[PDB]
């Protein structure tokens, strides 16, 4: 409830178009070599802004990780509904742009992806 | 009556014949443009230097999905889209039914119009078959220049890359084709102009030399050809696939398929 | 194996090299020198191509993938496995280009027609280059160019564009498209136009050109003739593959962030950068 | 118990396409075929695909019909000889190609009157004769010497001749030395500021310009024979032909 994981697992395919998740072995648990959005593995409780891997964050996102911004659920549902205009608010700024171009339209699915992240992108 | 008909039937402008349904297009084609207009420079706080800074920006955005197919929505919330439809729906129609009944009156085949036709099919599907089928409104296309393109981005994105539709690949394959198809044409007909070529009615109910050397010219290049006639065939063909197959790739994407490249990977 | 009027045209001459020594038919084509040079240059492409499926492993044409050097070697050469294979099928694949090209110049001069034809195949091939031979050397490698791969190459088209942003905001990318859709339009009708005056409505005669005019003039509101309209396809046909040329011959090179950037120029001038209000205030 | 329907309606396209070929390519078929063996009897071998039934054209201002598929016309001798015992060669004039109308001097049997327009009227007319045309197309050529490939003046240019429809010059009327006049098809000459450059014939081949019956008008079979024959110079006026073409 609240978030359905395998549900999650089959949202989160419209985002193989840019992004992976691939753990710290090497080892592919979603993807097809996606590289244009960074590693979502390990994302849950991470900084925004900070995959180490990842050399194409925007400047919003990283003043974003800056001001301490952390991935949980609630800021997740807000920003995939939206890039630009949660990064605008969160930052303060008014000019701050996003660099993914994608909108997921259902928060419901926002939720079950999140749920989705949760069981198998959490980094112990 | 009559009468009334009559007078609308001599419509024209200048040399050019409207006709009745020539009239009732070009007037349901403004209060279309007026119906966007009107809320472009809404948006644009009725200032006339921010309209033209954003005129790219601006878009007359469909019902929310909470809308379903119902004619609810408040003006500004999907009420303007919607009358804006209706219009376009009825100019896009009469125009087709002009050239229908215009080419009849000239004693013509209908070509022109089946061909047309299928140009609207495409059309037909993203802004009213699909939605109707999706249950919603909200699936329909945006009203403006940025925006329906970044509707096409995350439409496209949403079905799981539209690169693996192969109605989409075969709709690329043809559009490819047009351009292939009028450059070898065009470029033939000028190759032999200069033995009357580009009177291509006389070449088909009188064979000449220019023909003659327009086959040829293929038929040694790639072992085979067409004639006079026939290459008109393919043109229309090549042409009209790219929005009959992709109509159908469209209408297929999120009513049938969900992930294109998942249905892919399975065939 | 002739169509009941070839036979006049068959005579000798128009070769550009080799004399007579290449000048003759097998079945419907013509040879000509250049015309065993196509020959040479596709077997080989070919054979390279199925060597290195082998070495990929798979006959598969929907999985066989010929990728470029990697970037790590910049404009030099590489190991026949790692994109030496691509560097050498990308000039045998110039070179039967340019011999097809020239093969029908040969063909034109034997037929007393204008150049119109092999001129407008050209506007191809340079559009081929500018993705696998300009871009990348302005780019400074070869890995930039694009994979030989039925679906390998439409990934590459994916990630290239995604690499800024939405490519649709590329504005000779708009261009090259109101082009290929404007030509598809153009082709569509032409080809109406003539057929529905050839084939009128039952019992009645041919129409004439004039009839065609009429209807024409009924739809876009100007008259063309029916040499205008073959110069309007072929105008319209290269402007597309000229400015799609344009758009990726910037991209990367000149312009390196996102495209939708760049329409920042235009919000951004001086009499209404600054007003209150629309969508940018 | 289901099915796809996507994987089903992209099986039944492709059906459609293979069907859709086979009928533009038996549709290209009502010129040409059936195919004959470099001597001139038919090839038997046809192919895989068959010819169309046959169509009536009713051509306008009472011209007649015209029935394709059918007999194939061309009628007139082909100068020509086989240059091999084997199939695929050559065939080397016997007399002269620009006078016997083989290769790039080829014409073909058109049917003997002009085209005419919508009103019935001659499409291609003199423009001395023209209802109303001015020489506003930029340069005027009417009194310009022209000269051929071999640099040598062979006439001047005496009228234009307009294709009023379409509204353009299609003919640049030419009088030899001995008074007698011909026709130049505008696509084979340059309009220079002193004279017109004709680059496809030799001043000497001017003569050999297949010459129109009535000197107000011009028959398909007239233009075919012009434009054959003037496009013919471009290869068989080589030896004749002047370096420095520009
Ligand atoms: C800038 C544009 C991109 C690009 C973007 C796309 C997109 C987007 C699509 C394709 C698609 C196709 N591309 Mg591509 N493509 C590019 C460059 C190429 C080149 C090349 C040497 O430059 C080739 C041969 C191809 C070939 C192809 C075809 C396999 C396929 C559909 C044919 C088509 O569009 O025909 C236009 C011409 C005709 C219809 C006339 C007949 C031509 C025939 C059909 C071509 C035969 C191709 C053949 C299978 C491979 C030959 C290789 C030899 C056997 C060795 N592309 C460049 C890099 N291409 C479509 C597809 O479905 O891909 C899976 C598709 O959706
Ligand atoms: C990120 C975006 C996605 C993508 C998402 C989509 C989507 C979504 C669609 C396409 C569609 C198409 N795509 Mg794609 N496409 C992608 C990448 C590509 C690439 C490439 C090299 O990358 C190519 C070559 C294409 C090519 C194509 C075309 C074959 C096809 C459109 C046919 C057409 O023009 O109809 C043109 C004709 C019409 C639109 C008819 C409507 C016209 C109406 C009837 C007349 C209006 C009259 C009006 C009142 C007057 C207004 C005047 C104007 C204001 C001036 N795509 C990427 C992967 N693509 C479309 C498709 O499948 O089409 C079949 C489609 O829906
Ligand atoms: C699925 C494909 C997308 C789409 C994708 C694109 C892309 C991609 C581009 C356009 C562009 C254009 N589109 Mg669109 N476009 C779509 C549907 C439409 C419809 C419609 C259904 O009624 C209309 C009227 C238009 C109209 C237009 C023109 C304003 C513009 C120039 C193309 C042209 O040659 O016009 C000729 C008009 C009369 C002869 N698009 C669908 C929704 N369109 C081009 C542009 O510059 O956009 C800003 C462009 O690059
Ligand atoms: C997510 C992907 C991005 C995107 C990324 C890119 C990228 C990246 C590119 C394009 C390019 C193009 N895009 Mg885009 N594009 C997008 C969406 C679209 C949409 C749409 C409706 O959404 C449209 C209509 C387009 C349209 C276009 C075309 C204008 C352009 C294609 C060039 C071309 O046709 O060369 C046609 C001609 C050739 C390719 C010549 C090569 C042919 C050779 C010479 C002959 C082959 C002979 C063969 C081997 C032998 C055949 C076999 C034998 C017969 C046996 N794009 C989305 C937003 N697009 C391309 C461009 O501009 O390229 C210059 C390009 O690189
Ligand atoms: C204004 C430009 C447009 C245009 C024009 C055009 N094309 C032309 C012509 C003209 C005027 C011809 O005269 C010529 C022709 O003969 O008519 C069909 C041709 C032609 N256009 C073709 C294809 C083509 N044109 C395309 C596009 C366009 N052509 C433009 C829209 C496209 C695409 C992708 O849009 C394709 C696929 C060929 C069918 C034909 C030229 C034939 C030719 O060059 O043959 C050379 C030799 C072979 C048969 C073998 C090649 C084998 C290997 C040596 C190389 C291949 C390896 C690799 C490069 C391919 C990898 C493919 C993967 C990406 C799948
Ligand atoms: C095979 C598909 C291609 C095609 C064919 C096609 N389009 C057509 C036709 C045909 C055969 C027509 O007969 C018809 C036409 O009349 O053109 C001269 C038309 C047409 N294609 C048009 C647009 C169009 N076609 C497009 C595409 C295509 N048309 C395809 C490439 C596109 C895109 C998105 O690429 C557009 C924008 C219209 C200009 C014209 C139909 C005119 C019409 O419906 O008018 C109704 C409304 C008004 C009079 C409003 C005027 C608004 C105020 C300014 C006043
Ligand atoms: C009025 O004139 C004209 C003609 O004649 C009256 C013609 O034939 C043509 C030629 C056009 C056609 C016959 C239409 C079909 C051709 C295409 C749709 C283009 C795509 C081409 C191919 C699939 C063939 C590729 C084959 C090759 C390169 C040969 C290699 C060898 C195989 C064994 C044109 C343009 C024309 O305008
Ligand atoms: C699919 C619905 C989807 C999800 C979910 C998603 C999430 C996501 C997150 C949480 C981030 C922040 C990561 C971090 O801070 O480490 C993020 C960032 C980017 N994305 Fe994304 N994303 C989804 C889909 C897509 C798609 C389809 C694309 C490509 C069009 C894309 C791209 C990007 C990019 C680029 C970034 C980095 C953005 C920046 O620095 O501003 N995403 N995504
Ligand atoms: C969804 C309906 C769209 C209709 C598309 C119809 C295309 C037919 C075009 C005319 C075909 C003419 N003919 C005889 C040459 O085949
Ligand atoms: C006065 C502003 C004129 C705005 C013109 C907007 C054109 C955008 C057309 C894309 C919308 C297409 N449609 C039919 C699917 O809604
Ligand atoms: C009538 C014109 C004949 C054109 C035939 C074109 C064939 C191109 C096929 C492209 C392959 C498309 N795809 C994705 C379905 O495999
Ligand atoms: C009728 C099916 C038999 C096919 C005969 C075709 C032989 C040509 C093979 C070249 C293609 C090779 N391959 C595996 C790399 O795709
Ligand atoms: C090996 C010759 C180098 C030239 C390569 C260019 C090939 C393009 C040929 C196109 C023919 C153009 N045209 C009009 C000049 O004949
Ligand atoms: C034996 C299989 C039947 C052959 C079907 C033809 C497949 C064409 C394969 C060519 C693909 C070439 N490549 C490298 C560009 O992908
Ligand atoms: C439809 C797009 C056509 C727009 C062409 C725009 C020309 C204005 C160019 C000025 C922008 C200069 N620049 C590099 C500084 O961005
Ligand atoms: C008087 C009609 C005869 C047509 C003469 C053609 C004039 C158009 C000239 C521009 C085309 C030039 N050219 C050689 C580069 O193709
Ligand atoms: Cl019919
Ligand atoms: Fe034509
Ligand atoms: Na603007």
């Amino acid at each position: 409830q609240e978030g359905d994981p395998e549900a999650g697992a089959k949202a989160f395919n419209q985002c193989q178009t840019c992004h992976v998740i691939v753990d710290d072995s090497g080892t592919t648990i979603a993807g097809r070599n996606a590289k244009t959005g960074p590693n979502l593995y390990g994302v849950v409780g991470r900084t925004a802004g900070t995959q180490a891997d990842f050399k194409g964050y925007g400047e919003g996102m990283k003043e974003a990780g800056a001001k301490g911004l952390a991935w949980d659920e609630e800021h997740f549902v807000q920003y995939v509904q939206d890039p630009t205009k949660f990064l605008k608010e969160y930052t303060g700024d008014a000019k701050a742009k996003g660099k993914m171009t994608f909108k997921l339209k259902k928060e419901a699915d926002a939720h079950n992806i999140w749920a989705y992240l949760q069981q198998v992108a959490v980094r112990p | 009556f009559s009468t009334l008909l009559g007078w609308f039937g001599n419509a024209q402008l200048g040399p050019i014949y409207l006709g009745s349904l020539g009239v009732l297009s070009l007037f349901s084609g403004l209060m279309w443009f007026f119906t966007i207009g009107i809320w472009f420079w809404y948006q644009a706080g009725w200032n006339p230097a921010v309209f033209l800074r954003d005129l790219f920006f601006f878009s007359l955005e469909p019902p929310a999905p909470e809308y379903g197919l119902s004619f609810a929505a408040p003006l500004k919330e999907g009420g303007l889209w919607l009358i804006a439809s209706f219009f376009m729906f009825v100019a896009v129609w009469s125009w087709w039914g002009r050239t229908y009944l215009r080419a009849q009156a000239l004693g013509m085949g209908k070509h022109t119009a089946w061909a047309f036709l299928s140009a609207i099919w495409l059309w037909m599907v993203l802004g009213f078959i699909r939605p109707i089928l999706m249950g919603s409104w909200s699936e329909a296309v945006p009203y403006g220049i940025f925006s329906h393109l970044d509707w096409t981005n995350n439409f496209s994105l949403v079905h799981g890359n539209l690169f693996y539709n192969p109605f989409h690949g075969l709709s690329i394959a043809f559009l490819y084709g047009s351009a292939l198809l009028f450059a070898m044409h065009g470029a033939t007909i000028l190759a032999v102009s200069r033995f009357g070529g580009e009177r291509e009615l006389e070449q088909i109910a009188d064979r000449g030399t220019a023909a003659e050397r327009a086959a040829l010219f293929w038929r040694w290049t790639m072992g085979f050809n067409a004639t006079m006639e026939g290459i008109h065939r393919w043109a229309i063909w090549m042409a009209v696939l790219v929005t009959l197959t992709g109509g159908i790739g469209i209408l297929l994407s999120g009513t049938v398929v969900d992930n294109w490249y998942v249905w892919g990977q399975n065939h | 194996a002739l169509l009941s009027f070839e036979r006049k045209y068959r005579v000798p001459g128009g070769t550009l090299v080799g004399g007579n020594l290449f000048d003759f038919w097998v079945g419907p084509f013509y040879v000509g020198f250049f015309g065993v040079a196509t020959f040479f240059f596709a077997a080989l492409g070919i054979i390279l191509i199925a060597w290195s499926a082998v070495l990929q492993g798979t006959w598969n044409p929907q999985l066989i993938s010929v990728y470029p050097p990697a970037l790590e070697y910049g404009l030099g050469g590489a190991p026949l496995a790692k994109g030496g294979l691509w560097q050498i099928i990308t000039i045998c694949a110039t070179g039967a280009f340019v011999s097809w090209a020239l093969r029908e110049v040969e063909i034109c001069r034997k037929l007393g027609i204008g150049y119109h034809i092999p001129f407008a195949f050209a506007f191809a091939i340079l559009a081929y280059l500018t993705l696998v031979l300009f871009r990348p050397v302005m780019m400074g490698a070869w890995g930039y160019a694009f994979p030989y791969g039925i679906w390998t190459h439409l990934d590459w088209v994916s990630n290239t564009g995604y690499t800024y942003g939405n490519f649709h905001y590329n504005p000779a990318h708009m261009i090259a498209i109101s082009f290929f859709f404007t030509n598809a339009l153009a082709l569509a009708l032409h080809g109406a136009l003539v057929l529905s005056a050839a084939n009128p409505e039952k019992g009645k005669e041919m129409r004439t050109p004039d009839h065609e005019d009429t209807f024409f003039r009924d739809l876009v509101g100007y008259s063309i003739g029916t040499l205008g309209i073959h110069r309007l396809g072929l105008l319209l046909s290269l402007s597309a593959v000229f400015f799609s040329a344009l758009c990726m011959i910037i991209t990367g090179t000149i312009w390196f962030d996102q495209w939708v950037d760049w329409w920042q120029w235009w919000v951004k001038l001086p009499w209404w950068a600054n007003i209150p209000g629309g969508i940018n205030g | 118990g289901n099915f796809d329907l996507a994987s089903l309606a992209i099986y039944s396209f492709w059906i459609f396409l293979a069907g859709l070929i086979y009928y533009l390519q038996t549709e290209n078929m009502r010129e040409g075929y059936p195919l004959e063996n470099e001597d001139g009897t038919p090839a038997a071998n046809q192919g895989p695909f068959p010819l169309p039934k046959p169509k009536t054209f009713i051509l306008p201002h009472g011209r007649g019909t015209l029935t394709v598929p059918g007999p194939e016309s061309e009628d007139r001798p082909i100068a020509l000889a086989r240059t091999a015992v084997s199939e695929g060669f050559p065939h080397a004039p016997t007399g002269d190609p620009m006078k016997d109308g083989v290769g790039p001097a080829s014409w073909v049997a058109r049917r003997d009157l002009p085209e005419l327009d919508g009103h019935g009227h001659n499409k291609i007319k003199p423009m001395k004769a023209a209802a109303g045309f001015h020489v506003s197309a930029g340069k005027n050529p009417i009194g310009l010497p022209v000269r051929g490939c071999d640099l040598e003046i062979a006439g001047k240019v005496v009228d234009i001749w307009v294709d009023i429809p379409e509204q353009m010059a299609r003919f640049l009327e030419v009088e030899l030395k001995d008074g007698s006049t011909r026709l130049l098809p505008m696509q084979m000459v340059k309009v220079q500021s002193n004279r017109v450059h004709v680059n496809a014939l030799s001043s000497d081949l001017f003569a050999g310009i297949p010459t129109i019956k009535s000197p107000t008008e011009v028959t398909l079979l007239e233009e075919d024979k012009i434009c054959g024959y003037v496009a013919g110079g471009l290869m068989y006026a080589a030896p004749k032909r002047k370096s420095v073409v520009a």
